[PDB]
């Protein structure tokens, strides 16, 4: 198709490109090196506060309708589920909370630097890892938010079926909810060295 | 009917809020003509909104008849 | 002109002002128009329930004043010569409630949708539909939170 | 000269793998919304002479 | 993966159809029906059951076994047509493609009808709803197939499907009838397998590909056994009837249309497991049924895909053609064949 | 001052540290998810054979385990005062790929295993010893990936 | 009518519904937030009221009816929108002069030349009229209306979680004191309450004159949990001393809250239903306690929305009029005042109404009855008679 | 020839000008063809609501109006010689209408293509379809407020 | 050349009097081409409604004639020595027409071709059907007239 | 530092030693996943062919063995200082076994599948399926042959 | 280093050995593959003709072998210190076995499936799908035979 096209030309053009400045000895101007030693610092900083809390809250939004959407669905012939499964809401919204957490934690970090101390070795390393704090942070409990909500839509029917259904689930939901637990606990061990800007 | 109580409430406050308009502009109170995008000119505008404020009253008289009726 | 006040940095403010009320107005449109379809489909049958499932309308039409607020701040702050840092603060306030308020603007309107459709067949199903919709209009506000702590360190002690 | 370059500066790019990332989620936006279709069944009027 | 687009638009319809299926009757649920004395006790029965106060509407002397099959399928539609007026999109079409099915029934019921000169309203009462269009009553008009064709026929998405019908003659009659009814589902269940290839998405492919190898299996010997009570069939007739989707395509359709005995059919079926014994023993069609249930059981297994509502109708077709198995013989005081009803849940 | 230890070193040793969880935690969901599912479909029929059949969930959960133990120690020899060669964080990186990938691969045949290896459990009972010694193979691959991540973070720095 | 729609209470507990009649309108003047809007609210509801004998007999649409059923509600959230317009000192965007203003500017400066006021005494009530056209205006109101919703929110809930205690010893169930209640109000007012005790003690503080610098609280909130016993910047005596003692009490409280009544049914199958329940006490309570007070900073935003629309659509409108004189002059200020009052009437009354309306119930239903309400109770329809609409 | 002021400046304002237009006739037109089907559907049979059913398409054409406004007030501040400042301020302000009438056309076809036709079976219906418009018209209004704050910071405080 | 005067600036010139022409005759195709099949079967059966059943293909017929009085005048001020104020400006013009003349033939299509086939069973629609077609045609004007204001400030104050 | 052996050097040594794993869980655990249905699928009606029919998991474990023995193998040839060339030869020690037995996964899985489906019914076929079980095992055979060359070479006549 | 010998060209030796024995392991899944769902199919109900269908596996295999001869020859080839003029031939041997045996896998798939099902019916057809077999398999062997001309004149005149 035309946007799985473009997919098999831009890596075309990096090859040419890879090269023509290879075979004229050109090679070393593509230096990624300069491209993270002259950035500003604070542009990795803010997007890992902003992608945390950014894709930690898609996680949560998506399994909410996944689960209330089935919840809703069972509860035309048995309405008093509406109540009891409500519990999966809860663990779909608490990763929110972990996100919304560690970008006030981060937000702590970021100050003034001076013009010739920016891009020294503590002030590189600080954006560096409040970066990948984010990613981390962000993608795994953009995750757990949707394997509770897909495990919250079962046990939504179950319950509607047969009630004693329901607590044999939630140890899967349970075990769903760790994940978002061990993202928030890697996040900080990383940014648990790294002071604030100088 | 409905169709004059509109143009007889909004003619009826809009009497009242462009008279103390009107006096503020006159007397130069600080936020309206303190600063310096504000006009200059405060009786220049104030002569303004008399007239203006009249049209109102000849709504309010003019269809306060209509729902007497 | 100078290391700390280079003359590209407030693209980074105008971008953050559009992100924020472009990203809500699409969540708020996507949100509206799913319940939409089922409040005038429900009411074909049933319509003593209307002004009863207009409420996720309201939750939807609430998610871009949570952007136009933001868009507001960064507004007044700007100026032409502003610090790099001054830029990038006012870029993850308009990235993250653009990117909380989109996706809490499609929640809101497959479950508006579904219960509207239930409340019918069920009218002891609408609370349930409400309880269910809040934990997700919430989710909108809780990157209103992150826009403001960073831009209260828009202007501390700048140069 | 220990400069990147003359065209690709520092602050073209920064100022450009952000728009990227900006362009990319509108992209993936409006798939969610053009994939909507009405439900049109339960609009128009049906009706049959076998079963009511 | 299987349950991540799903809910999006589909999510509804998932959760109100499996709570209709646990208003199934179970095995237990059967036997109550079964000693009950008449068709009185019967309704205080299935009150308890989700039919509820399905003959408030009715007394105690115009109860018959008629009556009943009539006032439980309309239970069964207007919980249908329900769920596709509901729907959207891919959904909309899967929801569809199942009345093109219940309406060329209703073709060979009307265009039967001119053949014997009968009233269109006494048959339009047994003509199937869901199955209905516009310019349905217009088939009554002629007996010709091209006079019936473009008049009416060329509107409805009826058209691709008869590409192999224009050898009729100027006459037409009954047997004639049942070889142009044949020649439909031989293309319908492969333009609604070519779709369910395409455009369903995973688990319900593989679901819905077993179920429709299937149902034409249940047609490709069918034709071999009736055209035992006639005469001759010439072979290369019968291979414009057999669909060509199932298990026994490509290899076993050779030899059921070369079979001119009820021996050398089972020589063709012996070469696959799904198919040996049924011939073998006791009533066939209820070895097709037992089979129905199993293939529809393993798909309520399933979660996240939109081939339960397939499930749903034939799994509660059964049920209903065991409410009026029964029925007959508790009205009629013959209790000996009252426990050949089938059920799994 | 030093050429072996520039000071964008530490970008490659986060990486390394992230796409170990981002993908193990994948794997922990995919396979919990389709086991989940294939769990709850039997749950209507027989109730019986669910608390035997929590099986995959937990060799699933074991697999954020793996990816925990390599970042630990990845975050245990990082600092804004050591001197952080290029060498260290290209093996940092693969430490977090290797596990990353694999652990992503086990976590994706247990959901295909655990979902019809279930619900074709309620109709044969002697059933059960093949379908744990099968999931053991496809754990294994996992355990594989960080057998190599501790050779590697032992190297980078001696 | 509103707190039944929820639940119908159980059988001689408190009733929500008195509460609900001050703090509901009441907390919608807090986002209206306008004399000039609100008093608009008051006369159509001031009308509804007096002829309501007239109106009760005849006959009425569905719109209509909910008005009149509500009439008594519209009446509050005018009364108290203009009280609170007073404080925040906002009338159609423009500001009330009265009282004297404690601050005060130069002796003398030029034009487009910046300056800077300087403080003589304290505005008795409400907002200092000095700051409306100020540039940095928004650093005051924002850093102001935050830390007024927190300690509004610290109080609505803490007053609703001691009807829970009122009700305990009306059944005469002691463990629930012991079991249920105590160790929640040991886990958040050790925390939020400590919060909500530092704000007020920073503002009767004069950080300048002591020399000392004004401590942040974000900074004082969270090393307190990850690196406790540390400080940035002091506060008051022995603050270290206190906070890792709040700290351990909170993680005292539980398991408090986990095992006590449980215990108490053992010592006198079940108990496994027993416990359960109580687990998810527990990891819903502790997490009430914080999603809870972040979500009454809807009370900041739909207050700071309400002016940006009023200020931006009075300078868009009217303001241009006051450039134009003549005839010409005449039209355009009657023309753009009717599509000022009209949007005035429609957007700003009748829909940030609706937003505000639910967003105050909410707060109720979800906030502040969750803490004490438990529900499952029987109605009470008796049998007598009526007529027919047929 | 002045660093503040570079010559590549007005591409940001021609793209910001154009942006105000094209995106929210894209908006509009969306509108006025997705309801006008269903005008057109309807209104063969019972052409008594005719004239009362045209309401979406002007709320469409509500949109194009508020993007003609923000290319003039932009098109009055371009200059040769311009602060790059001034530039990136014209773009947002393209772009905050723009791609907020974008998604306010969405949110009236999906609408009125079925409150038209739910009307035509229920006249009560009407109501209620004129509220769900609203709530996506005003989507569109809060972009115009953004431009025009703005548009206002584009030339004041710069050299 | 010179700093405000590059050698690349017609580049741009050409672009604004090219895109001009071609994305209004992309709209006046597929308005053109919807329209034609609606007509020529509806006119099999009712053959009287001809001539007047073809004011759809007419309207897009004047989408493309805005884009050639565009390119026009950008035509007449092309020279080998010109501001890039005088070719970024020219660029806006020929997207604003382009790409806003491109909805109207969007929505034109999708409209004839059904609001004609109404106009055969329903005299009563034919009235109502064009009320519609005016605010898709406007759609393409507010695309000129910024096309004008453009050009209009695109040579004076230059150098 | 010198020219034959920058400090760049290792970011290919150690793609060369991942890749060997990375390629080859893919296609172990894809010929693990495609034959663990096929075992379950059959050994409802015949359980007695349960531990006879999982020579295929078998086939399928042995290609990581592969991938495991080479990651090893070059992570002890790697160093803070080496050539260009001793890392230009590692990685091609990876793909070569990677991209292998990522082969095996594409048709152990396929054949595992169906073999076993008619091993259930003709138990003379359970010598044909595992014949072609081992020519698709041969495969990534070979890819080990050609890196354990290369990686002899790897530290011979090297600076 | 040298201009003729610089320190870049094994990396096209090592990319040049692997791809040799990749490309050819992946056609020679593919026909494995499909021939053997071939072979499990007609054996469940003529096991008699299992060991003469086991051609195609055969065939398939071979592909493989000549993706090794290239990859064992070109390892024993390389040197830290050589010349692109015997790096880039190298890239050339290797992508010509690897992409010319890839067809050749690509053709025995596809007509041992038909061939195999064709064979259980008629025996007579067993000798014609062979004919047809080897012209399949002889495009992998073109490729071999540049190969090898290539290899052989690699270090054929180089400084």
């Amino acid at each position: 198709s035309f946007s799985h096209f473009l997919y098999y030309l831009v890596l075309i053009v990096v090859i040419v490109y890879g090269l023509y400045k290879l075979f004229t000895g050109h090679g070393s101007d593509i230096n990624f090196g300069k491209f993270l030693l002259r950035t500003s610092p604070y542009m990795w900083a803010n997007l890992g506060i902003a992608l945390c809390v950014g894709l930690s809250v898609v996680g949560a939004a998506w399994g909410i309708f996944i689960t209330g959407s089935s919840m809703i669905g069972a509860g035309v012939r048995a309405p008093r589920i509406t109540t009891k499964n409500l519990i999966s809401i809860i663990f779909c919204e608490v990763v929110a909370i972990y996100g919304l957490i560690i970008a006030i934690v981060f937000s702590s970090k970021l100050t003034v630097a001076t013009a010739e101390n920016m891009y020294s070795k503590s002030n590189l390393y600080t954006g560096y890892s409040l970066f990948w704090a984010g990613i981390t942070v962000g993608a795994s409990n953009l995750i757990c938010g949707i394997a509770v909500g897909i495990t919250g839509a079962t046990a939504a029917i179950s319950d509607a079926a047969d009630s004693a259904l329901f607590v044999k689930i939630l140890v899967i939901e349970i075990f769903g909810s760790i994940l978002g637990l061990l993202g928030l606990i890697v996040g900080l061990l990383m940014a648990g060295k790294a002071s604030e800007f100088q | 009917t409905g169709k004059a109580w509109c143009c007889t409430v909004l003619s009826a406050f809009g009497v009242v809020i462009l008279s103390v308009i009107a006096h503020l502009f006159n007397t130069n109170h600080e936020s309206f003509v303190g600063s310096i995008n504000d006009p200059e000119d405060g009786p220049a505008v104030a002569h303004t909104v008399y007239l203006a404020a009249l049209v109102y009253l000849v709504f309010f008289v003019f269809c306060g008849f209509q729902v007497y009726l | 002109m100078t290391e700390l006040c280079p003359v590209y940095a407030p693209f980074f403010g105008a971008i953050g002002c559009a992100s924020a009320i472009i990203f809500t107005s699409l969540g708020a449109a996507y949100g509206t128009a799913k319940s939409g379809v089922g409040i005038c489909a429900t009411c074909v049958l049933r319509p003593d329930l209307l002004f009863k499932n207009i409420v996720p309308v309201i939750m939807a039409g609430i998610i871009a004043i949570y952007g136009l607020v933001v868009s507001v701040l960064v507004c007044y702050s700007l100026g032409q010569k502003q610090a790099l840092y001054t830029g990038f603060i006012q870029l993850g306030a308009g990235l993250s409630v653009g990117l909380s308020g989109l996706a809490a603007g499609f929640a809101i309107g497959i479950v508006g949708d579904a219960g509207v459709r239930g409340s019918s067949q069920q009218p002891r199903l609408f609370v349930g539909m409400i309880l269910i919709l809040i934990f997700a209009e919430v989710l909108g506000l809780y990157g209103l939170i992150v826009a403001l702590l960073l831009n209260s360190r828009a202007t501390q002690d700048v140069v | 000269d220990d400069i990147l370059s003359s065209i690709w500066t520092e602050g073209l790019l920064m100022c450009l793998i952000v728009s990227a990332l900006l362009l990319f989620i509108l992209i993936v936006a409006l798939s969610w919304i053009s994939n909507l279709d009405i439900t049109y069944g339960a609009l128009e009027k049906s009706t049959n002479p076998i079963k009511k | 993966m299987e349950g991540v687009y799903f809910n999006i638009d589909n999510g509804f319809i998932e959760g109100v159809v499996r709570g209709y299926r646990n208003g199934l009757l179970s095995n237990n649920q059967y036997i109550n029906l079964t000693q009950c004395d008449t068709l009185e006790d019967l309704k205080l029965q299935l009150s308890s059951t989700d039919y509820g106060n399905f003959l408030s509407s009715v007394s105690s002397e115009s109860l018959t076994t008629s009556l009943i099959q009539e006032y439980a399928s309309s239970k069964l539609y207007h919980e249908f047509n329900y769920i596709r007026d509901q729907s959207s999109g891919s959904t909309r079409k899967f929801m569809d493609y199942i009345t093109y099915g219940y309406m060329i029934d209703n073709v060979a019921l009307m265009i039967t009808g001119t053949i014997h000169d009968r009233d269109k309203g006494e048959i339009l009462q047994r003509c199937h709803p869901l199955g209905w269009f516009d310019t349905l009553p217009t088939l009554s008009v002629a007996t010709d197939l091209e006079s019936l064709y473009e008049t009416v026929l060329v509107d409805t998405p009826l058209a691709p499907y008869f590409k192999n019908c224009f050898d009729t003659a100027e006459e037409l009659d009954d047997m004639n009838i049942e070889i142009i009814r044949n020649k439909l589902y031989k293309a319908y269940l492969e333009d609604f397998y070519n779709f369910v290839t395409e455009e369903i998405p995973e688990p319900a492919k593989e679901c819905m590909q077993t179920l429709l190898g299937f149902e034409a299996d249940r047609r490709s010997i069918n034709i071999a056994l009736n055209s035992l009570q006639s005469s001759d069939i010439d072979p290369d007739l019968k291979s414009d009837l057999l669909p060509n989707i199932g298990k026994l395509y490509p290899l076993a359709t050779f030899h059921l249309a070369q079979a001119q005995d009820f021996e050398g059919v089972r020589a063709a079926l012996a070469n696959v497991y799904e198919y040996r014994g049924f011939l073998e023993t006791g009533n066939l069609e209820d070895h097709f049924y037992q089979l129905e249930m199993e293939l529809c059981r393993d798909a309520f297994t399933q979660q996240f895909a939109i081939s339960t509502v397939w499930a749903w109708m034939k799994s509660k077709e059964q049920e209903v053609r065991n409410i009026t198995w029964i029925a007959e013989c508790i009205a009629q005081n013959q209790r000996e064949r009252i426990n050949n009803y089938i059920s799994v849940y | 001052s030093n050429i072996y230890a520039p000071l964008y070193a530490p970008f490659f040793g986060f990486a390394g540290c992230a796409a170990a969880m981002v993908l193990s935690c994948l794997g922990a969901a995919i396979g919990t998810a389709k086991s989940g599912i294939g769990i709850a479909g039997i749950g209507t029929f027989k109730p019986e054979l669910i608390m035997k059949s929590l099986i995959p969930v937990v060799m699933s959960g074991i697999l954020a385990i793996y990816g925990l133990v390599v970042a630990v120690l990845i975050a245990g020899n990082l600092s804004p005062t050591e001197d952080y060669t290029l060498f260290n964080g290209f093996m940092h990186l693969s430490c977090g790929l290797c596990v990353g990938f694999a652990c992503l691969s086990s976590g994706y045949a247990i959901g295909m295993v655990g979902d019809v290896g279930v619900r074709k459990y309620m109709h044969q009972p002697r059933l059960f010893v093949g379908i744990v010694l099968i999931l053991i193979f496809s754990e294994v691959l996992g355990l594989y990936g960080m057998i190599v991540a501790l050779i590697l973070n032992t190297r980078g720095s001696e | 009518s509103i707190c039944d729609c929820y639940g119908i209470a159980q059988y001689r507990e408190i009733n929500a519904g008195l509460p609900t009649i001050v703090t509901f309108p009441f907390m919608f003047a807090i986002m209206f937030g306008d004399m000039g809007h609100g008093f608009l609210m008051t006369l159509a509801a001031l009308s509804l009221v007096l002829n309501e004998k007239k109106i009760n007999k005849m006959k009425r649409g569905e719109i209509f009816d909910m008005a009149f059923t509500g009439r008594y509600i519209i009446l509050l959230m005018g009364v108290f929108s203009m009280y609170t317009g007073f404080l925040y000192n906002d009338i159609f965007s423009k500001t009330m002069t009265i009282f004297k203003s404690g601050w005060k500017w130069p002796d003398h400066w030029k034009k487009g030349e910046s300056i800077t006021a300087t403080s003589v005494g304290t505005y008795p009530i409400g907002l200092d009229w000095a700051w409306h056209g100020t540039e940095n205006a928004l650093l005051f109101s924002n850093s102001y209306k935050m830390k007024l919703s927190i300690l509004m929110g610290f109080i609505h809930m803490t007053y609703s979680y001691f009807f829970s205690l009122a009700n305990h010893l009306y059944f005469n169930s002691m463990i629930d004191i012991i079991g249920n209640f105590i160790p929640g109000l040991l886990f958040m007012q050790g925390i939020f309450g400590y919060l909500s005790v530092c704000i007020v003690y920073k503002w009767a503080v004069d950080w300048v004159k002591d020399g000392k610098p004004a401590p942040g609280l974000l900074n004082m909130l969270i090393n307190m949990f990850l690196s406790p016993g540390t400080i940035d910047d002091e506060l008051y005596p022995h603050q270290a001393k206190v906070q890792v003692f709040l700290l351990l009490m909170a993680l005292v409280c539980i398991p408090w809250l986990l095992l006590v009544k449980p215990l108490h049914f053992k010592f006198t199958e079940d108990f496994g239903d027993i416990m359960i329940h109580q687990v998810i006490h527990t990891i819903e309570f502790c997490l009430n306690c914080v999603s809870h007070t972040a979500s009454y900073l809807r009370l900041w935003a739909l207050s700071l929305a309400h002016a940006q629309l009023s200020s931006v659509l009075w300078t868009m409108t009217i303001q241009i009029a006051f450039g134009f004189r003549g005839f010409v002059g005449v039209f355009m200020t009657v023309a753009l005042f009717a599509m000022w009052f009209a949007l005035t009437c429609a957007v700003l009354v009748l829909m940030e109404g609706t937003s505000a309306m639910l967003h105050s119930l909410r707060l109720h239903w979800v906030e502040s009855m969750s803490k004490f309400f438990v529900g499952e109770g029987l109605p009470y329809e008796p049998f007598a008679f009526e007529y027919k609409d047929m």
